């Protein structure tokens, strides 16, 4: 149920469908900041907490954003395979357990922000599945935070 | 090292390969497979990530992070300031494990032996330059 | 000897080996062309059903009949009382003819061989076949 | 009345199922039922098998006869494709009944309908027509000259 | 009830169906699906076996045991003495859960609605008799 | 590894390959007792412990044997699907936990006996896979016994 | 640790390439390298083959032993599908080492990793896992009761 | 006799004839079923690896082993020094058994025959095979 | 340079590629295509063989001789004494045309970019060694 | 006619059929000397004329043989394409025009020797086509010699 074979398939489709054969290779950053901005608003969290401290034009923060988007990409792209997804998330978990400032309710915030921006960009985006799956990803990362 | 144009070739060929390919997890394990097959000394070097069993959740989960990060880099290749930072972040994530310059030179051997099989066209040099441009940033 | 398991394995392979319709003539010929090779002196026992012309309608009937019986056996191998009785009739049907003692042994070899070729030597259990194929002849030749 | 090409195939099917070349037991039930009725509708007939523990269906001697028969009919249902051969096989089976004092044509009519009662209880989606058409084809040749 | 010949038809048709069919687990869930769809009252009656989720490891694992046991019975149908015993063993495994005679009559409704779809030929009566011959032994 | 997709596939093939379209429907008992006999020898366990107490001709014990073989059948037939296999075994476990006389080393004994008889009957029987898988089944049933 | 169905196929592949049923020479190099290390990591071991010009790899007597071995392992890698048979073949190969005074279990561990070094230098895209999993399957049965 | 070219042609056809996995048992049986036919007196030399039951696990191992050796030969046919040494060991492995001189000749016929059937009589070079198959036996029987 | 084992990998992979491939002439032109695309300076360096038109009888006829000779070498790789001689013969067939060490290093770049696309598996190093072991003999 | 599409196809088949997936990669030399020997006999030509001067064990002569066989291979393998074959041969021609000792009747001799050895090695060898084609190859190489 919670993000099944077809759901993921669709998400992984759409997610790529966004990073398609014409895009993925230029402005993941445009998408990325767009993400972080919707993050900072919903979550309320302070940008004064990341490398470069937000600032869409800070060389550090960009790298940061890229690094975040890619994490989400590694996971999204591997939802079809349960076993290895749990792992990938668990590891992400550990990385965040190690940082004072992360909350369970906050991860979901950032997780929901992805889905959203994904849909602004790709209007078709099956928002029911995206939330279904991103909700799952939200668990593995915020496990116990 | 990896110039403006040599970047292009690669950026596309990587997508054309890692991109198009079926299930990355294969490709990913596939890569580390070599790294080991071209330098066994390293195989044990990943003792903390279920390297014992290359078909494990734990292990594959790693290979991904790599072909993954390895992705978040080729994409940023044009962004000098961004990729350097990212590259720096990466370097200090390899500071703990003792790595010689025969591992990085080995890694890029594994990469450059995996990739061309998945393409119709692949530029040896153009790749070396960028694998280089990347290896450096991640080591010293 | 012919263990409850052999009977199992024999009943099975025999099922597979026993074709359907004319594919039995296939198996049939196989066991005959052999028996008559190794022992030509035996083709004379059947001058009645045209032993010479293994391919005649007469003999094919006959050939087929034989496999018929031999199938009942295999099928009864499980329940002994009946088998006995089966071999009994058979026995009384070969009592007349002057079948050489050295004939059944050969027939069994030609059959066991025939079945092998048919079901394939996929580790064909010779011990089980022979063991059970012999339990059969006994009631007939004796 | 002609047991057609379809009819034989369609019969060999009906008789494919409700059949096991592996185990005698099934054949035995199918037989006994054929017999159960045969007699039930011609008590007198029963006497023909005195040479078999007829009065004790559930007996070896008898279950052995059932097999012998059920098998004969299987042996023939299979020649149904290669007539030339079948002919001899019936011509044979014939003589074996001519040899049995008594058993006359009429009897293969009781035996006819006897089977006609049993099959639908053994074979799934049975084609009575094809069976009554081919079964005859055989019984004719057996009870012929009898 | 289920006679010598009526047994045959069934024995084959069951194999011809449950036998041939793809993955029993489907067929198995498939069956219980009905039992519920033809008598909801029962759905809760399996509260101890993850009945909440019919696609669970826990649940499917049950449906099997049934179409399974249901198998170890049709095969023993000719063995009067053996199947009665087996049937008895089974009855006292249904002694705890309170079952009315509208459940068994419901079960055999579920069964007889699943099976014929998977076959070319299927004998209504012949089945009823045996499903009966089985239901009895398992209830009273 | 331990009993993989193809292994099971092969076992489930062969196992049926034994109970094929010509057999499965008469003497599972012949196979079954054959099993129990090879059991009683290897395991040493006393037949004086089962319904009817062994006795290949005791109406109770037969039913027993059938019930055992079928259990093994339910499991064998569902090795391809990991999730539901673990369950099916676990349940079997519980049934045996509830009986004084069952040992871990004994379940494997009875488990190995199946494979064996399977091979006597079907000479092809890929004995490497059978043991690989039956070994797994041996775990779920003898978990903690 | 179980040498799976895939593992054997995947191994028979690795060992399909880096192989010629036509010419000995290749087998010889692959062997010698296996040996080259074996010794290099257990000089003492070298002594076990005194009954072969070990001290002179590049010598007939020795290249002949390499073939004899490389072949044995090929003979087994191929039974990897028909276990029943393999069992005997190892059970055999076993006794032949029990016959050789010295050579104990431990040695098949040095020989184990010896091969584990050579293959990637002979077979293209080698599956270390499947090889280490199946190679064991064999070496176990040989060095068993040794 | 066994010219550098024959060795060529022999190495090849042998490659093709030498199946893979169980397909060797295929070739193997072929050469055995023959040898034992023409010369049944020979099936007794193998009472150890179950000569009677050509299909047993014992014999199939054995059967296979033989082809194993025979493959090394063919593979070494090129380089003589090794071959010598190979045949040497083999020879010492058949020194014990009481193998009749009239056995190797037969084995060779059964093999050469076996290989033919397998690779097909597409002009099978009997001269080359025999020529080289004999160079082999010599070091073994003698 | 190119060892006993590194020779194997290559010998097979070359056949596995140049061998299996469809019409060598393609592959052959294909190769020289690169040599030019990775070092234009050379394109004119073959002015005597219709290099103007890469699809000519004259031109293709050359590319062959090369992937051809290039073949008569990989096969002789195990024959130290034979390939050295052959290699020497070859060197003095390149004495006239002035060739720098950036052409040979370029050639082997063209080769190693053509080959891996045609295979499932291809060992970077193992090839470099032998392409080297060959380049040397043909230059100095 | 003279070595048509199918002929060449067959030759190129057989020629490879000889250098098949199990051979081509060890003793082209065995085949090669075998060639040169049949050459020296039919042609009568003196081996005292080649690198190393014959001597099947002279490191130079081997290389020589290899170089010859390969030439023949380059040509054989490209008979299907007329245009480029003429070329390949013409070039070979020029190489031999440049050597005192080559005759027209001699090239054919060496050319016929290939076909022959090919047939000793591969008994199937459609000798009618081989000669038909090798005869053609004989022309391009011995053009005017
Ligand atoms: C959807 C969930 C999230 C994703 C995709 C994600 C994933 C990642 C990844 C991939 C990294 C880099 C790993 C590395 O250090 O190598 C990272 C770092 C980090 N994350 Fe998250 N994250 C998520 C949510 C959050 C939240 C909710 C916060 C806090 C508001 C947060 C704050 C940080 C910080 C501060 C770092 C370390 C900065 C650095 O790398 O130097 N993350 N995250
Ligand atoms: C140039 C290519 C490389 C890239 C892009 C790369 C990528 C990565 C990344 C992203 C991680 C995981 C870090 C995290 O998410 O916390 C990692 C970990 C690691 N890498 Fe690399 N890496 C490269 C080179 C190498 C080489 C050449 C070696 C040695 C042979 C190596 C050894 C390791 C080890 C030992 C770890 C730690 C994993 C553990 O055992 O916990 N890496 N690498
Ligand atoms: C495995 C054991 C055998 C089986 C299944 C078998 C069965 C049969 C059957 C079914 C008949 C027809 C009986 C009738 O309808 O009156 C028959 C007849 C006959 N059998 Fe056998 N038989 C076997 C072995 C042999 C052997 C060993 C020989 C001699 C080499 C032999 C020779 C004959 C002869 C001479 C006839 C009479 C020919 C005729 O008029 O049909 N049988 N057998
Ligand atoms: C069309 C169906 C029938 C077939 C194919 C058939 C089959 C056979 C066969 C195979 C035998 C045993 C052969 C032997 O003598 O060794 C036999 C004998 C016999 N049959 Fe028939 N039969 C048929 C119909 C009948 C009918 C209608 C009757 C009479 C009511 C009958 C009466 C007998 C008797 C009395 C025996 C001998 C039993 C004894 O040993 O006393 N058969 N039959
Ligand atoms: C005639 C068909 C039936 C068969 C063959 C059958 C089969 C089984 C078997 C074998 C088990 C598992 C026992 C064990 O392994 O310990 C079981 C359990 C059970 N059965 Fe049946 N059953 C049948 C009828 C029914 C019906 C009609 C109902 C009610 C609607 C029912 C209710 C249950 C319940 C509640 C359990 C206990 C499972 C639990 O919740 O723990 N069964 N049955
Ligand atoms: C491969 C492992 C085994 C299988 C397939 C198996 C499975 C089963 C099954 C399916 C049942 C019937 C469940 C029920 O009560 O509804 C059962 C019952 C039982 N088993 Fe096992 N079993 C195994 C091993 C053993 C061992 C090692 C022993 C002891 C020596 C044993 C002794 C018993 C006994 C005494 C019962 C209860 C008797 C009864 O049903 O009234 N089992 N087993
Ligand atoms: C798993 C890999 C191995 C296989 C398949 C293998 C293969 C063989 C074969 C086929 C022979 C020749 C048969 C004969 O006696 O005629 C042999 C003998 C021998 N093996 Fe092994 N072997 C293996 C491992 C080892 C190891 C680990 C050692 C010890 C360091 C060893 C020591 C020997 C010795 C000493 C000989 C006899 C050489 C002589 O003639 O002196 N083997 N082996
Ligand atoms: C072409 C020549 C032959 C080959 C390739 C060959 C090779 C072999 C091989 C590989 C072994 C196993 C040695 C060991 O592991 O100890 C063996 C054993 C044996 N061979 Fe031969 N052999 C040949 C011909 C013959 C002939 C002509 C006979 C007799 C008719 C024969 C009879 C035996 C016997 C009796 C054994 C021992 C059986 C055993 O215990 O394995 N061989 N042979
Ligand atoms: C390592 C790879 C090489 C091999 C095996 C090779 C092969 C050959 C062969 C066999 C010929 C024809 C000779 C004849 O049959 O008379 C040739 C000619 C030639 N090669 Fe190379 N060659 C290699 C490297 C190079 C490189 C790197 C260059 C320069 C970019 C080069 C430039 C030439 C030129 C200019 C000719 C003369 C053709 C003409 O214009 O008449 N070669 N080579
Ligand atoms: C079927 C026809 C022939 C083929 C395949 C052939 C082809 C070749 C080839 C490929 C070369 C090497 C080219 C190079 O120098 O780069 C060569 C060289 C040579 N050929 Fe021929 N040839 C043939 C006939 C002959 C004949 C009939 C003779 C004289 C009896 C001959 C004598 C020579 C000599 C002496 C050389 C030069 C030695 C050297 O390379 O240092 N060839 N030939
Ligand atoms: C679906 Hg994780
Ligand atoms: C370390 Hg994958
Ligand atoms: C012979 Hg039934
Ligand atoms: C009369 Hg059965
Ligand atoms: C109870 Hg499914
Ligand atoms: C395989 Hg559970
Ligand atoms: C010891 Hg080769
Ligand atoms: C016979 Hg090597
Ligand atoms: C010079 Hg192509
Ligand atoms: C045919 Hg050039």
């Amino acid at each position: 149920e919670c993000c099944s074979r077809g759901d993921a398939e669709v998400v992984i489709s759409e997610w790529d469908q966004v990073f398609n054969a014409a895009m993925a290779g230029s402005s993941e950053s445009a998408v990325g900041v767009a993400i972080f901005d919707a993050f900072f608003a919903s979550s309320g969290v302070s940008p004064s907490m990341f490398p470069g401290g937000g600032d869409s034009n800070n060389p550090e923060f960009l790298a940061q954003v890229s690094r975040v988007v890619s994490g989400a990409d590694i996971a999204i792209n591997s939802l079809t395979n349960r076993a290895t997804c749990d792992s990938l998330l668990s590891h992400l978990n550990a990385q965040h357990r190690a940082i004072s400032g992360v909350t369970g309710a906050a991860v979901t915030h950032l997780s929901q922000a992805i889905s959203s921006v994904v849909a602004q960009v790709l209007p078709s985006a099956h928002i029911d599945a995206w939330e279904y799956c991103m909700a799952y990803i939200a668990a593995g990362i915020g496990a116990g935070l | 090292v990896c110039n403006r144009l040599e970047q292009i070739l690669v950026k596309t060929q990587w997508a054309q390969s890692y991109g198009e390919a079926e299930n990355r997890a294969a490709f990913s394990r596939d890569l580390f497979s070599e790294l080991f097959n071209i330098q066994g000394s390293s195989r044990a070097l990943f003792s903390g990530v279920g390297v014992d069993d290359m078909n494990s959740a734990a292990f594959t989960a790693h290979c991904l992070r790599v072909t993954g990060a390895l992705n978040r880099l080729i994409s940023q290749l044009d962004q000098q300031a961004t990729i350097n930072a990212d590259l720096a972040h990466l370097a200090g994530q390899h500071a703990s494990r003792n790595l010689d310059a025969s591992n990085f030179a080995a890694m890029g051997q594994a990469v450059m032996s995996v990739v061309p099989t998945h393409l119709d066209c692949f530029n040896q040099h153009a790749w070396g330059e960028c694998y280089e441009r990347i290896a450096s940033g991640i080591s010293g | 000897d012919c263990t409850s398991l052999n009977r199992l394995l024999v009943k099975r392979q025999w099922a597979e080996a026993y074709g359907e319709g004319t594919n039995r003539e296939l198996l049939g010929n196989r066991i005959w062309e052999d028996l008559f090779a190794n022992m030509p002196d035996a083709r004379g026992l059947f001058s009645r059903v045209n032993g010479n012309d293994i391919d005649s309608s007469e003999f094919q009937a006959h050939s087929l009949r034989v496999l018929g019986g031999l199938d009942m056996c295999v099928a009864s191998l499980d329940d002994v009382p009946v088998l006995n009785a089966l071999l009994a009739r058979l026995n009384s049907q070969h009592d007349s003819r002057g079948i050489p003692a050295a004939g059944y042994p050969a027939f069994v070899a030609s059959a066991i061989s025939a079945v092998r070729a048919t079901v394939g030597a996929r580790s064909f259990d010779n011990d089980a076949w022979n063991s059970c194929m012999n339990q059969i002849v006994s009631g007939i030749s004796g | 009345s002609c047991c057609s090409s379809e009819d034989r195939a369609n019969v060999m099917h009906n008789w494919d199922a409700a059949w096991s070349a592996a185990y005698s037991d099934r054949r035995v039930a199918l037989a006994q039922a054929v017999f159960a009725s045969l007699f039930s509708r011609d008590a007198a007939a029963q006497g023909l098998f005195s040479g078999v523990s007829a009065d004790n269906p559930d007996s070896a001697d008898f279950r052995a006869h059932c097999v012998r028969v059920v098998n004969g009919l299987d042996v023939a249902i299979n020649m149904l494709n290669d007539p030339a051969v079948l002919n001899e096989q019936l011509a044979h089976l014939s003589a074996q009944h001519q040899a049995r004092a008594g058993v006359a044509a009429a009897h293969f009519d009781v035996m006819a309908e006897a089977f006609a009662e049993v099959m639908p209880q053994v074979s799934s989606c049975f084609s009575s027509d094809s069976w009554n058409r081919c079964f005859a084809r055989i019984a004719n040749g057996i009870s012929a000259g009898l």
